[PDB]
């Protein structure tokens, strides 16, 4: 869990040594310094260097963006600050001019596309070539209110000396006035009296012949993407051919800026120094040796663990043996639990793959899941990233390893529960002389037959609800344990009240369906509800009464562990039945056809419902379990420790 | 029609050019 | 349709919004590191220069890529609401553009807002010669405001009145479509909007060319004919006279620019009030309003940084209390 | 668009004869 | 008689079905607003799951009544 | 028993199932506004759970009735 | 062929229909009610009183439904 | 036998009160939505909001009325 | 024998009154929603709000009329 | 023979009148919503809103018609 | 044997009521849009009333079937 | 017997009624859109009529089935 | 025989429910199409096509109706 | 009751294909709205919209599959 | 002994019917947003089509229940 | 008897059908917003599938009941 991180609040003397201490720490190890009793930052040169470094860092980020690639830590850039800036600014400015060109050309093609069709229609109706002294001015009026308005305007102007070119178009109309030699002067006034001028073009062709200008615009639109595509691939080459220096500079800059922003908090206190720090005990010897060997600073100062004083400032980093470490994915993203309170990383491996096994069958899908496991294990053996268009999955080997261990747990428990269910009804219906088969009169697998919903039902669902009881009770008892540790009377009484009321209603169900033993049950139920009422009284939050129904809902909610299993299992059973049925309807050709179609339907139902199967038990852990002992209420300061990024070299 | 009338009112300029 | 889908995309783009710390941080900074700050945000993706022209080109390009898509992303019925929501400030952009073409201020200076028309179209509109040319260039991409501007140009031909008359006719059409839709938060927003437009156009006249009811427009909720007709004169204390409705928050009388600041602030606040309804319109409302306020703040801060203007006067603008 | 078609057809021959004769 | 058990079956199927429909109508809006909030802030995942499976209890208890009737034959 | 028990089952099913449907239709909008609130103000999770949990009393009462009917079985 | 068979059984179906449909009504009501409330209260707890009043008030529908149910059970 | 009568009248009462409650529910939903909305800003008019929320109660009232008539005949 | 004569008539009574209640519910629902909206927008509309709110009760009234007729059938 | 007859007849009556009421409910709902909106806009829409709202009443009128028509069969 | 008249009347009621809500929803959306148009400009009255009264043919067909059935008696 | 005689009526009435409901919701959306377009501009009254009359085929097929049954009665 | 009644209920349910399906389909589809027409006439060409695609539903309804009616 | 047997089989097949067509219609509603909108944005995406319009037809295909499985019995 | 065949038939019919209805309810919104996404992007094909084909699990389950019902006929 | 095996079919069919409809409704809006977030940001496809495959459990409960009932045959 927390591995009991402990304050290492040293105190160096020499202010001129602080840069040295931090240049040590950042390459050495992790401390996650707080903001305790902070003071100034040595403004004159330190502010300047911080400014230049954050500038070059975000510049690397910006040119990486424009180059298409994302941010990545590769290698430091030790060639100097002046040289860093003078080796960034050329490449950044080159790419900036490049994207300027690209976006200008995108805009140009956009404008050409917008202007094309109306100009095209005008040109089509530009039968009268626009060379002649008597002119052809171009309006773009609508359809409905078009005719009378411009007609009356042109009549007030002259007496039918004008000519109109009306043609339907995506717009209203492509209206077009044919004007005499010098009539254009007053015709502009007339149309402005109607409210229209001539449709001016982008400007580089607002004076050319419209017919010719139409072909010009068509040609530009027909060539713009080609130019756009070529400048795009040009930018892409520029990206590829120098990206190394980009990420290198980005790394070096991030190191420097983290160092300076840390110093900003560090140059603090009422003496020549002040500092606090958080390092895990399992790293304390390493940070101590790293401080002593290189620096052997004036002095350090180590502190105790202060289990709870504020409970926020203290960071957390979940540790666990590789017996249960890979599962950390399955608890990480939901929350980070505060220091003190429990860590559910170790409980998931005990249940999740086991439940998954309880859902599917060995001969059923353990074989193919292990095939997938072999595929992914080879994928990590070559140590390559996973690249699939389904999303921005960059599954590094340090993820694929965890996944293959998780899938191994899952597939082992599925192997187990398979023979317990004797799955692939087909392969059992085909031949398993070892245990009672459907073809046998007495059909019995090793222990229980999930394909038989009559005999095994109540047993299996009672087993599922038993998983529920044990897990939920562990949750509530853990809530109470933490209310004791954290010394919160409300927490403890509420937890024990839910526990009591829940066992009360459980024994109530027992009596209501199973048996009748008064002192065993009636007294048990009475005292359970009594401790529940004692709790709601001496806690006075009284939200138990609403939530107690929800808690019984939770303990029941583990029926699905059997439900999804029954659904999928006997689905596969009936599909195999159809396969052998079609194999029997015809001959050996029918057998091949039926096996193929059964396998196809199986693959379909598999790639469909396997995600729901994978997702149920883990959501039982996510919401049925974690909600009770407290896992979404607070959130401890996540472990963001002082370090050179370097992919944690 | 009105188009022919406007065309004649315009070709008056061509007639003037030919007379010039 | 399916607001939930548009709402999903809106909620994704809301995550890349610029947190409130950024404004006060860039309030006191040099233009090189200001450009840096903008490089770290989402607007970096289209920032391709170091001077103010390219900064503002990037801002407008990103506001267009990131807001001016919302119409095209949805169809049917929600497209109508979002098209309303953008067409409002598209009207306002054309209004400011007309006022600019009046005083000859360069197009690079006139503040634009996130609208359904891209940058280059408004660049054309100002590069166009006369208001009728503006109408025509706006009709090229088939804008439901072009024909309105045309039909209003044929009457007034004076920029003092044509802008407000255009606003009247546009609000008529679009409040019609909105009442057709009948969404609660959207209708309340249209109310606040027409009220704000009234209180601005009141300040914009101040006795000259008076028409104490020919410039009004119905659909309001909080201002009325009587207080509008009051502000149709030179009086200024007509504001706290309206003490209940949110427009009491303005609580002041400084200047047309400060009045517009206060109205932008109170409208942004009342839109922020509309977040707590995800599967609806309130969300995308609040997101577009916050995005246009973000753009305006980027403008008023890049301006200050580049011209080295003092930190105080823009500090007055950043808070929006 | 009959008006536009007729006008284009007329003006075509009109400008043709104009540029030809004078 | 057989009519007894048949009506038992139809009643219990109706119970589980209507409760499933209730959880469905709930989870529609719930998960919609959930996945929304999640897509902006991957930290918003917790309460999204809390609320997506808080109304699971409805179909759970519908299934409980279903089981009561099942055992009652 | 007889047909009485049979039908009685459908009575119980209607009770519990339509109760669950009532809760669900009430869990949809309430919980969605709740996700909207919590997605912007962490400190409203507590005062949102109460609203999301209150209308569960509908299925509580439907369940009371579904049980009382089981008594008369 | 039980005497009170159809009798008691239809009393049952009536009880269930009553309570369940009244539940549907309360649910449809509180849906919009809370959808407005939960947003309201996030502005001032001085709005929480009336919000909860408006949420609880339509539960009188299920109150009446269960009263009818009790009447039917009394007849049984 | 009289079982058919005494039970069909029962399911009639049930369906009656149920659909009445359903009507009242949907009406209270739509009404109280804007009710809460108009109380939210200043709670200036609790009266009109409450009154409009209460008006549709007549529906389940009449449902209870029909159920009472029937059970009286029972 | 008089098996379900008295009973199916009751089911008809209940179904009629309840579906009428639904009709009024939906109508009165949207109406009252928009009406409270208007009232919040201005107090001067209490009258018209009440008029439009109370017009659609004719539906449940006619449902009650059919119900009372079937009751008369006994 | 006559019991089930009259019973069913009542069921048909109730179903007819009830779904007629439902049609009128939906229609009046949307219509009166848009109505009271326009009414909040101005009084001058009162007449058109009312003549619109009271127009779909023909639905429940037809329902009561078919009810009474099958009523003679008791 | 009144099964005949009974089921005939219930089919009549079913047809007329279904057609009732059929024309109801149509007139609902149509009247919303119509009254909107009228509030926009007064001079669309008949243009609206056409579409408001056009779906009437549906309940007309419902009543047609109702009459054709009762005539069978 | 008489029961099937009346069930013919049940079936045909249900056919006409559900066909009417279908075409009613269709005409609802269609007439909403059409009134919108018309009140916008008068130039689309014809296409509004065409689109709004297109969904009548549903209730026409409904009546067709009704008469196919009426031949049996 | 007696079945004829239930056969009628069957075919009625079939045709009527398929009709409700096409109703909703054409409802949304035309409500978008008709609005699209107010911007161009090619919208007519495409919208008619998309209004007639849901016809498949009632066509299958009548298909099954006649199929079972042959048995009547 | 072999008669009533075939009758219930017909109720089954008809109800099945009817509800399946209802589902395909409900889906095709939104699908067609989106497709028509897309086409109104570009005459090129028809080649995909139509692919979606005819995607949920598998629901009616399954309805007809089960209808025919029941047919062969009649 | 015979009627049972008919009740099995109505069972499987109702099962496939309601399951396909649910699948279509899902398909509606799913594919609506799918076309909305594919409108301006061509890469969303592969994901919107997954989201469309996935809810067919429901009608697959319907077909399951229907076929296992037929198995006894 | 016979009605035993008869009505057990309607029981199971109603169960699986209503549960599937519930899952469809719960899945519609969820997957809609899912593909929304997806098309806007490819990153959170995982969240989309998580929230898409949770509300498919209701049809699982439905199948559980349907199969338990099938056990009675």
């Amino acid at each position: 869990p927390m591995e009991k991180l402990v304050l290492a609040g040293p105190k160096g003397r020499a202010k001129e040594l602080l840069q040295s201490l931090q240049q040590a720490g950042v390459v050495h190890l992790e401390t996650l310094r707080p903001e305790a009793l902070s003071a100034y930052q040595l403004s004159p040169e330190e502010r300047a260097e911080l400014r230049r470094w954050e500038a070059v860092s975000a510049g690397a980020e910006h040119t990486l963006s424009l180059l298409g690639l994302e941010a990545e830590p590769a290698r430091p850039f030790p060639e100097g600050l002046e040289a860093a800036e003078k080796a960034l600014s050329p490449i950044q400015a080159h790419a900036e001019g490049l994207t300027r060109q690209k976006q200008e050309l995108e805009e140009e093609l956009a404008l050409a596309q917008a202007y094309l069709e109306p100009l095209e229609r005008l040109a089509a109706l530009a039968h009268g070539l626009d060379k002649s002294p008597f002119l052809r001015v171009i309006p773009f009026l609508l359809t409905e209110k078009e005719l009378p308005l411009v007609e009356e305007a042109l009549r007030k102007a002259l007496e039918d000396r004008y000519l109109l070119a009306h043609e339907a178009y995506a717009g209203g109309v492509a209206a077009l006035v044919v004007v005499h030699r010098k009539e254009v002067d007053q015709a502009k006034a007339a149309l402005s009296r109607a409210g229209v001028a001539e449709l001016r073009l982008p400007g580089a062709l607002g004076e050319l012949p419209l017919s010719e200008a139409a072909r010009r615009l068509k040609e530009r639109a027909e060539a713009a993407p080609r130019e756009l595509s070529e400048v795009r691939q040009h930018l892409a080459k520029l990206a590829r051919e120098s990206a190394s220096t980009l990420q290198s500079l980005w790394t070096r800059a991030q190191d420097e800026v983290a160092r300076l922003k840390a110093l900003e908090e560090l140059a603090s206190g009422r003496f020549g120094f002040a500092l606090l720090g958080y390092v895990p005990v399992k790293a304390k010897p390493k940070v101590e040796e790293a401080l002593a060997r290189h620096k052997e600073s004036v002095v350090y100062a180590f502190e105790p663990v202060d289990e709870h004083h504020e409970a926020d400032r203290i960071p957390v980093v979940l540790d666990n043996p590789p017996w249960a470490k890979p599962f950390e994915l399955l608890v990480s993203f939901l929350n980070t639990p505060k220091y003190g309170t429990f860590d559910p990383t170790p409980v998931v491996p005990v249940f999740f793959p086991f439940w998954f096994g309880m859902i599917v069958g060995d001969i059923g899908y353990a074989l193919l899941f292990y095939l997938v496991g072999r595929w992914l294990s080879g994928y990590v053996k070559r140590n390559e990233p996973l690249v699939i268009d389904l999303f921005a999955l960059k599954l590094k080997p340090q993820v694929i390893g965890k996944l293959v261990h998780i899938l191994n747990w899952m597939v082992f428990w599925t192997v187990v529960w398979g023979v317990i269910y004797g799955e692939f009804f087909g392969t059992f219906l085909e031949h398993l002389g070892v245990f009672g088969t459907p073809e046998h009169p007495g059909l019995i697998p090793i222990l229980i037959h999930r394909i038989d919903t009559a005999k095994t039902a109540n047993l299996l669902i009672l087993l599922s609800v038993a998983f529920g009881v044990v897990l939920v009770f562990f949750g509530l008892a853990l809530r109470a344990y933490l209310g004791l540790k954290h010394r919160h009377m409300a927490h403890f009484w509420e937890g024990v009240g839910y526990l009591g009321g829940l066992v009360g209603v459980l024994a109530l169900a027992a009596s209501y369906l199973g048996n009748l033993q008064a002192g065993w049950l009636q007294g048990l139920m009475y005292l359970g509800f009594g401790v529940f009422l004692l709790a709601v009284l001496m806690s006075r939050i009284w939200l138990m009464i609403p939530e107690i129904f929800t808690q019984a809902g939770h303990i029941l909610s583990h029926i699905r562990i059997y439900a999804v299993g029954a659904a999928g299992g006997i689905l596969a059973g009936l599909l195999t039945d159809v396969g052998f049925a079609l194999a029997e309807r015809l001959g050996l050709l029918g057998v091949l056809l039926g096996l193929l179609v059964a396998g196809v339907l199986h693959l379909l139902i598999l790639l469909l419902t396997t995600l729901g199967h994978m997702l149920q038990p883990i959501r039982l852990l996510w919401v049925e379990f974690f909600t009770k002992f407290g896992f979404y209420e607070e959130n401890g300061r996540p472990y963001r420790p002082f370090k050179s990024v370097r992919e944690a070299q | 029609s009105k188009l022919e009338a406007i065309l004649s009112q315009e070709v008056e300029a061509e007639i003037q050019a030919l007379l010039q | 349709d399916d607001f939930a889908y548009l709402n999903a995309r809106v909620r994704v783009r809301r995550g890349t919004l610029l947190k409130e710390s950024f404004f006060q941080e860039a309030l006191d900074l040099s233009f090189a590191d200001f450009l840096r700050l903008l490089s770290e945000t989402v607007y970096g993706g289209e920032l391709a220069g170091q001077g103010l022209p390219d900064v503002d080109r990037a801002v407008l390009r990103t506001q267009a890529k990131l807001v001016g898509d919302l119409p095209r992303l949805v169809t049917g019925e929600a497209r109508e609401a979002v098209r309303l929501l953008l067409l409002r400030n598209d009207l306002h952009n054309l209004q400011a553009l007309l006022r600019a073409k009046a005083t000859g201020r360069p197009f690079e200076e006139v503040l634009l807002l996130p609208g359904t028309l891209r940058e280059e179209v408004w660049r054309q509109a100002y590069e166009a010669q006369d208001p009728a040319g503006m109408a025509q260039v706006l009709a090229v991409p088939g804008h439901p405001l072009a024909r309105a501007l045309r039909a209003v140009l044929r009457e007034t031909q004076d920029l003092a009145r044509v802008e407000a008359l255009l606003a009247k006719r546009f609000f008529e059409d679009v409040a019609k479509a909105a009442k057709g839709l009948d969404q609660p938060a959207l209708r309340d927003y249209l109310a606040l909007e027409v009220d704000a437009e009234n209180l601005r156009t009141a300040f914009k006249l101040q006795g000259s060319g008076l028409a104490p009811d020919a410039f009004f427009l119905k659909g309001g909720r909080f201002v009325d004919r009587v207080r509008f007709a009051r502000l149709m004169e030179g009086d200024y204390a007509v504001l706290d006279e309206l003490s209940g409705t949110p427009f009491s928050g303005l609580s002041g009388v400084r200047d047309l620019k400060a009045l517009e600041r206060g109205l932008r602030c109170v409208l942004l606040k009342e839109a922020k009030k509309g977040v707590q309804d995800p599967l609806g319109v309130g969300l995308v409302l609040a997101y577009v309003k916050e995005r246009e306020w973000e753009a305006v703040r980027l403008r008023l801060l890049a301006r200050r940084a580049y011209f080295g203007l003092p930190r105080a006067q823009v500090e007055e603008e950043v808070v929006c209390p | 668009g009959l008006i536009k078609s007729l006008a284009e057809k007329e003006k075509q021959l009109l400008e043709r004869l104009e540029a030809a004769k004078k | 008689g057989g009519l007894d058990r048949g009506l038992i079956a139809v009643g219990m199927g109706l119970a589980v079905g209507l409760a499933a429909l209730g959880t469905g109508v709930a989870q529609a809006r719930i998960g919609a607003a959930g996945v929304g909030a999640i897509a902006e802030d991957r930290s918003n995942f917790g309460t999204a799951l809390i609320f997506l499976l808080l109304p699971e209890t409805l179909v759970i208890f519908g299934l409980l009544i279903a089981f009561i009737l099942n055992g009652r034959l």
